[PDB]
């Protein structure tokens, strides 16, 4: 019989060996994605285990479509969910970063420096790198058009749909204006409710628009009813039309000849009083999110009312904000002001061989729909994950005016700052705070080994442009592999978009640092 | 750690380093000596362990069990290795060696989960060792007298301390006497295999006996053996290497004879031969005839045709003891049997022991050699015995060598303790920790003294460092009396060899134990 | 420098701290780690001593090397640089004598 | 399955070898795939050939509507996207007392 | 002979194999210990990874089969549960007791004899820690509160940022408390909702001067933010009405069907109504709410949230002063809602948290509550940021319940061991041994943070006693009791100065429960292990 | 007290210290001497009942079938198929008192086991076996002087 203290599948793993292993993961989660950053990136083919297909140069869809044992991994791979939901860029900017950092960490863990000098010099080249980063921004006028697509297309240079700017830049800015919203004296923009994206396979990708209004996959319930309405009033409840039974039991019980005759009428007269209150408001168009009764369909259709039943709450909600409406789950309580009037147009037209449902011609629309015609389901996928970046840019740029050069000249002269700050130090901490800075440098680096030209000599060149006085807009030009000013290419990028990719990768790395035991295989205990 | 597609080392490979894995060695070694802690001292108990075939091993010898064991902790056969290193040299302090080395690790155990570094334990270990070393050569009580009784007087006490931890201890002044007289009867060399070992089943330990000349068990007697006399006054011995038969000439000659004249004068060649040998043998005045080859049918008659005794196939080593006891010489060829080469002993005579025949050769005046007849109620129980004598004569040898003793029962080891904590309290300390951790390991072995003995060891204890602090040198643990008492005035004597050698051999194995800090162990190949 | 146990695959105890017979009695199986031990066995073989100074120094120039490439340097140019050095440092030895 | 449990972590999705059960040769030969369901530590599902009412290209849907049908697949819940998580253990409340 | 269907170990054996258990489990969590220690990282053998530090968390998490390490394992989780700090310490200075407790008996001392002298150095350390090295925090302010706080938090992951963290910390322990009857001023932390999400950086967490809730909205018309709320909180669904098992509705005149159904929902609507006619903006039930009165709740422009935690509703309701209300009856038989029970609060909003919202109470009026929202990495990081947040408030509640401080870094346990040194040569003659090696066994702690900073233990250890030696001696060199450890620089320093300090009620805790777990230990000498 | 030791380290590490250390038993102080006294009180006990003229025969058969009814003491343990080692160590005291006598050989078994019968007792009041074995030793001086003292010689 083996006694032991700990059970049997327990494993436990420490010392320097831990640490490298760690390190070692975060540097090959980094070299997964490392080649997929840049304008000059190569997207990537993801077999889905359900069968499906991905194909992105997305870092988080990527890391998210591997699964890793390492527990180092799958941290780091919560690190890019973190980034992308947070911001909704930079995934692959604070993968290489995390990476790179804890490279140069075990540098010192290598000589006898204990990990926590380490944190404490780490923490502070954040702080510093913040302070640079705030110090070298700029202010945007979000009135100026022209500057916001400027910014959307220096977003989506990088993606599938870069070969299409104007037009996607021009649908993710509309969405976003147009979904902007402010009651209560509170603002909000709720991309991930209002601002739906609908892709139907097939047309052309020039063929995309985003609607003043909702489109949903829905019918007319009855073919008699009229598939075109010039200026609807449209009517959006919950509760279905048809009689349903009781919450409690309530078995009846006959005896008379003319109950059973008089039971089925009094529902037939129910639903006749149902419509009959819907049909007080006189509206055009009935949307319920449950099913609507044949008999009240016929009721419904004597009064010229087009009906389109079992429509889901979250289509139902951006067809309120559209048309101006409020869902009543109670016809006898509908009043005038919950009538939706401001759609402009509804319209069911047939996509292919299948019918849809348009209300696109809404004066001052708060919810939205993004129709993407494309090759395929893949090709609309990509083109859907480059629209949510774009979005996520234009809020993250509305909420925050603020810019920051691209194209690696931020980490460059935040390097050159810190590098510059480090003088002053005469401690035993300097060098991971130097090395730290430094390590940005691979995002210029990788921008550069993407590109195809050589790393050594661009990288040293850009250093002694940046060793000057007013360089730090000075970057690499990811097609060419040249120097150029980003005041001249144009290439910004919000500063909270990298104020999040350098809080997270410093944070990675302190988190991946504090760790020198592991113990696994033992039960949850739950 | 990550897959590596191409791992470094053989797949199957373990290693540990660092300080647990020096814990782990510590640990081990602790194992390995309490296996043996309960032997030690006059209330030693025996150890029964048996291996695979069924065959049991009883012994007190800490040296035999620890080869017994099956030890294959690689940190844990140091001390198996000091044990054998201790028992080629030496002879006795098989366990204390064990003892000192674990009570040495244990000790320095939690300076080593400290931190600190190996090496200054190591030095530690070393400036402690050539100290006790010089103390011990410093103290050790010898005569300037060399009086032949003084001597005997010193061997005999030494082999009855020696001996008073078996099962023969209580015959241990018989013992004694008889390990240190026939100790005494060896030439120059002390050769152990000069000294014969016999094992007889049957009888009282009382009636083991030490042979003043040469005895061996009867060898396959031809037929008429019993018709030779086996009793002679006045015998002299033939030694001889020869094959006294009828037999082909050599194992490639062949006889090609045409004529059966020449046939009958083969046939008669051969015995006469045979015959000629025969009595080249009796006419040299022989009565007693050995010889390393057999002996056939046809001498045994013809030699007790003669009233000669003869007797075949003895085996090498008896022979040799024969030829020293008697004064003659093994003879490869009987062709110059003159009285030089001819043995010569008082009285031969075959007895019974045990049912058992046995050729006793008596009344040697000039014998450099013994045989020791013991005997037992069970093959382990003379193995046993065996190994107590093995144990006194080598002891008794080593003394022989140089007569320089110590007191016994943990004196010496309290007086040492004494003296190194005296030492370690005048240097700047942090060698003051790990001198001070050796002379309270030294005082391991007078515990495990009260300890086996069912004493309590803490009074005892602190009663012999009182005494030894306030002036006395050689007060270790009475174990009659249940107290302490002058070990050197009750004649608990010890050669200061063995000391010697127990505290060079437990450092060493210690140091080399601290030193080590990775353990690798590559895969079994063809466990078959 | 600590003494290692190393047990070989015939259960043969190795305690010793010279570089050498570490290595022999180590199954390394890594076809460069393997180079790197004929190096040391070739250093024991010429001069006796010095085979923990060769594979330390290989060691710390592979790590190097490492860098290098990653910083953006080939293989040839690491290559042809570590031979210029060795000889510049080859050229240098002599006139460190005590 | 793995679609699945995130539409019902109630149920406690598994997969295991027929090896290492000890099943008999002609179930590891020709009954291998098969849902075993265990509900109350007793047996509700008896499906084997699942292939056979599902083939080789059912979805995850068409695998929810089969168990459906017969009415072994516990009922949907309402749930919503919590920020990460909220709580952190259960014990002695000790809430806020506004006291005199 | 005992034909007993189980194993047996007695004796030496089983003393040797409890001690080793111990070692083990004081090992698994030597490393964690003091600002030079490092965290570990868990894995559940399903993928889940549990990054911490804390001593209890880890071997909760862990599966153990031997009596004794558990023993250890609930001492630890008690000693979370009485005090909330020193877990490792406290299991560190139990293992070490045992083994040296062990070694005695080893010794041929009888353990009854181990016990006593451990009993009576666990008094006489108690007693002198409490009339020597106590030290008052109504001299210090705020400051000793917050130093308190930063040493809580040193060794976990926030111990960089405590400058920050500490001073969140303080304020929202301070900003629940209050005093009961007899006048004792009460801190009643788990108070305090802690959330987490993953987003910004640590120093981006906000300390909310009010509520937080982890719910939203149940309806998408209601507005978003309320200026001035009246907070109405309700324990009870509000859907429709549905009779009772012991109700049964049978129809014999169909005339009657459609008015039970209408009544069915009129019920309810009847009391949304109610509720909302005295002016209520907020609604909050721990009960569901269907579609119809979150209707009738969009159409009045007021707040609506269901599935509301009865705990979260019951800190609401007692920090805006609303009272919770299962029904709607008063003592006339009626079913009315008075105005006066609804709390009130400064403002009630839905802000966005990483892709996610979130309802924050600010301000509520006759009371002032807390809540914390920690930001970080990933889950890994919160959960670790949490853990460590909890054991700060606990030590600070401690701090400001008891106003007794002891200095922290090693300080202590180097003075009781000079001191029960110096003390076991005045009683008894083996209890005197046994004192002696409890104060032995009391130098683990600064032994482990010494080995943990890579550092001389042996200097430094030999540096801090002789300190104290010299505190203990000369009258007049009694400042001396303060020196403790400087891991940073490896060199003694006096803590009280710098700023280490601990709750007194820890150390004392720790040495009861591992001198009670030792004790316990050390009675076994015999184990009977029966076949299942 | 069986299956030797087993600790697997303080550490987690795997303690292997001899060889099939775990399928090797193991017995420790006077459970060991207790067990050795019951197998030799057996022996003993079995020996017993053929002692004397009015001693009865065992019937003692071998692996083979073949049947050898005896008496004698010595015959019937060396014939016997024991596997204690105590019971072996009978045997060989057994063996040994018909080498060198050739009669007796069924007393002495009896007359062990009562001593360690005894040597039960004197145990379980805790006296160290050692001192059992010198009483024994002085006691059996005693009785041998004794003897000499009482015998008769004949012609
Ligand atoms: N035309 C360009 N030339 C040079 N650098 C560019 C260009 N377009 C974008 N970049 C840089 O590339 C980075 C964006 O890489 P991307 O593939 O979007 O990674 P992520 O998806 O993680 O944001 C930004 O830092 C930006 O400065
Ligand atoms: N009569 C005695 N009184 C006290 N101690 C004794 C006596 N005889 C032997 N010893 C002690 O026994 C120890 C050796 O025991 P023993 O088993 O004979 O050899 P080993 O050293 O191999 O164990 C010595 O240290 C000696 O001091
Ligand atoms: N700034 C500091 N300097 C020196 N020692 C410290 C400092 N802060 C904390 N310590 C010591 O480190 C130890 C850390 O204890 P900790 O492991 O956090 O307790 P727990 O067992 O609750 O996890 C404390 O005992 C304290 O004495
Ligand atoms: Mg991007
Ligand atoms: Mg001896
Ligand atoms: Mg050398
Ligand atoms: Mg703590
Ligand atoms: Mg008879």
């Amino acid at each position: 019989r083996p006694v032991l203290v700990l059970s049997q599948n327990t494993k436990r793993e420490s010392g320097r060996k831990v640490q490298s292993g760690n390190i070692n993961a975060a540097k090959t989660i980094a070299d997964i994605i490392r080649t997929c950053l840049g304008p000059k990136s190569m997207m990537k083919m993801l077999l889905d285990p359900m069968g499906g297909i991905v194909m992105t140069n997305d870092g988080n869809a990527i890391l998210r479509e591997i699964q890793v044992q390492h527990p180092a991994a799958k941290s780091m791979i919560e690190i890019s969910r973190t980034q992308d939901e947070e911001v909704g860029d930079g995934t692959t900017s604070v993968i290489i970063l995390a990476g790179e950092m804890l490279s140069v960490a075990e540098h010192f863990l290598e000589q006898q420096m204990h990990p926590t000098v380490v944190i404490s010099a780490y923490r502070k080249a954040l702080d510093d790198m913040i302070s640079t980063l705030k110090k070298i921004s700029i202010p945007v006028d979000i009135s100026d058009s022209d500057m916001m697509l400027n910014i959307i297309n220096s977003s989506i240079t990088t993606k599938a749909i870069s070969r299409w700017s104007s037009l996607a830049c021009n649908i993710a800015l509309d969405a976003v204006k147009m979904v902007q919203f402010e009651e209560n004296g509170r603002k909000e923009i709720d991309i991930k409710k209002y601002a739906r994206v609908e892709k139907i396979p097939g047309g052309i990708i020039e063929d995309s628009c985003v609607l003043r209004g909702v489109m949903i996959n829905k019918d007319v319930t009855h073919p008699r009813m009229r598939r075109y309405i010039k200026n609807p009033r449209i009517v959006l409840l919950d509760s279905s039309l048809e009689y349903k039974k009781g919450e409690s039991q309530t078995d009846i019980e006959i005896t008379r000849e003319e109950d059973f005759t008089r039971i089925l009428q009094m529902e037939e007269e129910y639903i006749q009083q149902l419509c009959e209150d819907i049909i007080q408001l006189k509206p055009d168009v009935v949307i319920t999110e449950k099913g609507i009764s044949d008999l009240a369909q016929h009721y419904l259709m004597r009064a010229n009312i087009t009906a389109i039943r079992r429509v889901r709450k979250t289509d139902n909600n951006r067809i309120a904000r559209a048309c101006g409406a409020r869902i009543v789950s109670r016809p006898e309580e509908l009043r005038e002001d919950d009538v939706g009037t401001g759609a402009g147009l509804l319209e069911i037209k047939k996509i292919g061989d299948e019918y849809f449902t348009f209300i696109t011609d809404c004066k001052d629309p708060k919810a939205c729909t993004i129709l993407l015609r494309g090759a395929s389901k893949e090709i609309l996928s990509e083109v859907e994950r480059n629209l949510q970046d774009a979005m996520q840019v234009c809020r993250n740029v509305l909420l925050d005016p603020q810019l920051v050069p691209g194209g690696g000249a931020s980490e460059m002269a935040v390097a050159h700052a810190l590098t510059e700050k480090s003088k002053a130090m005469t401690g035993v901490e300097q060098w991971p705070y130097r090395a730290v800075a430094q390590a940005l440098e691979v995002i210029p680096r990788t921008l550069i080994q993407n590109c195809g030209a050589s790393t050594i000599r661009l990288l040293t060149s850009l250093r002694a442009k940046h060793t000057q006085e007013n360089c730090e807009t000075w970057g690499v030009n990811g097609e060419t592999g040249t120097l150029v000013d980003m005041k001249e290419l144009g290439i910004w990028e919000p500063l909270a978009v990298k104020l999040q990719t350098y809080k997270t990768a410093v944070e990675t790395a302190v988190l991946l640092l504090r760790i020198d035991d592991i113990v696994s295989g033992h039960k949850k205990k739950g | 750690m990550m897959p590596t597609p191409v791992i470094l080392l053989k797949e199957g490979t373990d290693s540990s380093q660092g300080i647990p894995q020096l814990v782990s060695n510590i640990s081990a070694c602790q194992v390995i000596a309490e296996a043996v802690r309960t032997t030690l001292g006059p209330r030693g108990m025996d150890k029964l362990i048996v291996d695979g075939r069924g065959k049991a091993t009883i012994s007190n010898d800490g040296a035999t069990i620890l080869k017994l064991l099956d030890v294959v902790h690689p940190a844990a056969k140091t001390l198996v290795d000091i044990a054998k290193s201790q028992d080629a040299e030496v002879g006795d302090g098989t366990t204390s060696v064990t003892l000192l080395a674990a009570e040495f690790l244990k000790q320095v155990k939690p300076y080593v989960e400290e931190g600190l570094h190996p090496q200054i334990i190591i030095r530690a270990f070393r400036t402690a060792t050539q100290l006790a070393v010089n103390k011990i050569k410093e103290i050790a009580v010898t005569v300037k007298k060399a009086d032949k009784v003084e001597q005997r007087k010193l061997l005999e006490k030494c082999a009855m301390t020696a001996l008073s931890s078996k099962l023969i201890s209580q015959q241990k002044a018989f013992f004694a006497k008889m390990v240190v007289d026939a100790v005494m009867m060896l030439d120059d060399l002390l050769q152990l295999k000069m000294i014969g070992i016999k094992k007889v089943q049957g009888g009282a330990l009382e009636d083991s006996q030490l042979v003043a000349g040469v005895a061996f068990k009867k060898t396959f007697s031809y037929a008429g053996f019993e018709m030779q006399p086996k009793k002679y006054h006045n015998p002299k011995i033939a030694l001889l290497n020869v094959e006294l038969e009828l037999k082909a000439e050599k194992d490639n000659a062949e006889i090609r004879v045409h004529t059966v004249e020449d046939y009958q004068a083969i046939v008669d060649a051969e015995w006469n031969i045979l015959y000629d040998k025969l009595e080249k043998i009796h006419h040299s005045g022989a009565k007693v005839v050995l010889s390393k080859l057999p002996i056939g049918d046809v001498a045994t008659q013809y030699f007790a045709d003669r009233d000669m005794f003869c007797a075949g196939r003895v085996p090498e080593e008896d022979l040799k003891r024969t030829m020293m006891a008697c004064g003659g010489s093994i003879q490869t060829s009987v062709n110059a049997l003159s009285a030089d080469v001819l043995g010569r002993c008082q009285v031969f005579e075959e007895t019974q022991i045990g049912g058992e025949r046995y050729n006793f050769f008596t009344g040697c005046p000039k014998a450099k050699t013994c045989t020791f007849i013991l005997r037992g109620g069970a093959e382990q129980f003379m193995e046993e015995t065996e190994r107590s004598l093995h144990d006194a004569i080598m002891i008794v040898r080593r003394a022989i060598k140089n007569d320089s003793v110590v007191a016994g029962g943990g004196a010496i080891e309290m007086e040492l303790s004494k003296y190194l904590r005296d030492y370690s309290r005048t240097i700047p300390g942090k060698q003051q920790l790990l001198i001070g951790a050796y002379a309270k390991a030294l005082e391991i072995i007078p515990r495990q003294l009260c300890d086996n003995a069912g004493f309590d060891a803490t009074n005892i204890l602190n009663k012999l460092r009182a005494r030894h602090a306030q002036g006395g040198t050689w007060y270790g643990v009475d174990i009659n009396n249940e107290d302490i008492a002058d070990n050197f005035e009750a004649f608990v004597w010890e050669p200061a060899m063995v000391r010697i050698n127990a505290l060079t051999a437990a450092s060493e194995a210690a140091c080399l134990i601290v030193s080590v800090d990775e353990t690798i162990k590559n895969p079994r190949s063809t466990v078959d | 420098g600590m003494n290692k146990m190393v047990i070989n695959h015939l259960e043969k105890l190795f305690v010793t701290n010279d570089a050498a017979t570490i290595l022999r009695e180590l199954e390394v199986q890594h076809p460069a780690a393997k180079m790197i031990v004929m190096a040391s066995h070739m250093q024991e073989q010429e001069v006796g001593d010095g085979t923990n100074f060769v594979l330390v120094f290989a060691g710390a120039l592979l790590e190097l090397a490492e860098e290098l490439l990653r910083i953006g340097l080939s293989v040839s140019e690491v290559i042809e640089g570590y031979e210029i050095a060795c000889r510049k440092a080859h050229e240098i030895l002599p006139n460190l004598v005590c | 399955m793995i679609c699945l449990a995130a539409e019902y972590p109630a149920v406690k999705f598994c997969k295991v070898k027929s090896s290492v059960i000890g099943a008999s040769s002609q179930f590891t030969r020709n009954a291998l795939p098969a849902l075993l369901i265990y509900k109350g530590g007793e047996l509700i599902g008896n499906f084997v050939r699942v292939t056979d009412q599902l083939g080789d290209d059912f979805f995850a849907v068409d695998l929810e509507a089969f168990l459906q049908e017969f009415g072994l697949l516990p009922e949907k819940e309402v749930l919503v996207l919590t920020s990460v998580r909220n709580s952190a253990t259960c014990h002695s409340e000790d809430s806020d007392l506004e006291i005199d | 002979p005992l034909s007993v269907f189980g194993d047996r170990s007695t004796g030496e054996t089983i003393r040797s194999q409890n001690v080793m258990a111990a070692a083990s489990i004081a090992n698994i969590v030597k490393s964690s210990l003091g600002p030079v220690g490092l965290d570990k990282m868990l894995v559940d053998d399903i993928g889940d990874v549990t990054i911490t530090n804390d001593g209890a968390t880890i071997l909760k998490l862990l599966e153990v089969e031997h009596p004794a390490a558990k023993v250890l394992c609930e001492l630890a989780d008690l000693q979370d549960k009485e005090v909330g700090d020193g877990t490792t310490s406290v299991v560190i200075i139990a293992a070490e007791l045992l083994k040296n407790a062990d070694e005695l008996v080893k010794q041929k001392i009888h353990p009854t004899s181990v016990i006593s002298g451990y009993r009576l150095a666990c008094k006489e350390a108690v007693r002198y820690i409490n009339e020597n090295l106590i030290v008052n925090t109504d001299e210090l302010g705020r400051d000793c509160l917050i130093n308190a706080a930063k040493t809580s938090m040193s060794s976990k992951i926030i111990g960089i940022n405590g400058d920050f963290f500490a001073n969140m910390v303080v304020d929202a322990v301070l900003a629940i408390k209050y005093t009961d009857i007899r006048g004792q001023p009460r801190y009643p932390v788990n108070s305090v909702n802690i959330l987490k999400a993953h987003g910004r950086s640590q120093m981006e967490s906000m300390l909310i001067s009010g509520y937080a809730l982890n719910c939203v909205v149940g309806s998408q018309g209601m507005p978003k933010r309320i200026v001035n709320a009246k907070i109405a909180c309700l324990d009870f669904s509000l859907q429709k009405t549905k009779m009772k098992l012991g109700v049964q509705v049978v129809i014999t005149d169909p005339e009657k069907l459609d008015q039970i159904r209408q009544r069915e929902s009129d019920i309810t609507k009847e009391r949304i109504q109610k509720i909302l006619a005295t002016g209520a903006n907020v609604i909050l039930t721990t009960g569901g709410i269907d579609d119809m009165c979150l209707k009738y709740f969009v159409e009045a422009g007021a707040m609506a949230v269901r599935r509301v935690l009865k705990r979260d509703l019951k800190r609401i309701a007692k920090a805006s002063g609303a009272t919770i209300l299962s029904t709607l009856a008063n003592l006339e038989g009626e079913e009315t809602f008075e105005a006066a029970m609804l709390g009130q609060a400064e403002e009630v909003v839905q802000e966005r948290i990483c892709d996610d919202e979130l309802i924050l109470i600010k301000n509520t009026k006759a009371r002032t509550s807390a809540s914390i929202i920690l930001r970080g990495a990933n889950d890994f990081m919160c959960d670790e940021m949490e853990r460590s947040l909890h054991d700060a408030l606990c030590v600070v509640k401690r701090v400001l319940e008891s106003k007794s401080v002891v200095p922290g870094g090693g300080a202590v346990e180097a003075a009781l061991s000079i001191y029960l040194e110096n003390y076991a040569t005045s009683m008894g003659s083996r209890e005197q041994l046994a004192i002696a090696e409890f104060a032995r066994s009391l130098l683990v702690i600064p032994n482990t943070l010494a080995v943990n900073a890579a550092q001389d233990s042996t200097d430094l250890v030999a540096k801090l006693r002789a300190f104290h030696n010299e505190a203990q001696v000369n009258p007049e060199r009694k400042n001396l009791k303060w020196i403790g450890l400087d891991l940073s620089n490896g060199k003694p320093r006096d803590n009280k100065q710098a700023g280490v300090f601990e709750p007194t009620i820890v150390k004392v805790k720790s040495l009861k429960f591992a001198t009670e777990a030792a004790i316990t230990i050390l009675r076994i000498d015999d184990l009977i292990k029966l076949h299942p | 007290a069986s299956m030797g030791t087993l600790a697997f380290d303080e550490y987690g590490r795997p303690f292997l210290i001899i060889k099939d250390q775990d399928r090797k038993s193991r017995l420790m102080g006077l459970e060991a001497l207790k067990s050795h006294i019951m197998a030799a009180k057996a022996v003993a006990n079995t020996m017993r009942t053929s002692l004397g003229p009015n001693g009865l025969d065992k019937m003692m058969v071998d692996k083979d079938g073949d049947v050898t009814v005896t008496n004698d003491g010595a015959t019937i343990l060396s014939m016997m198929d024991v596997d204690h080692q105590i019971a072996k160590l009978m045997v060989e005291l057994s063996k040994s008192q018909d080498d060198e006598i050739g009669d007796g050989t069924t007393g002495v078994v009896v007359l062990a086991g009562a001593l360690l019968e005894e040597a039960e007792q004197l145990l379980d009041r805790g006296i160290h076996p050692i001192r059992i074995a010198d009483g024994y030793e002085q006691a059996a001086r005693v009785a041998i002087e004794h003897l000499d003292k009482i015998s008769d010689s004949v012609l």
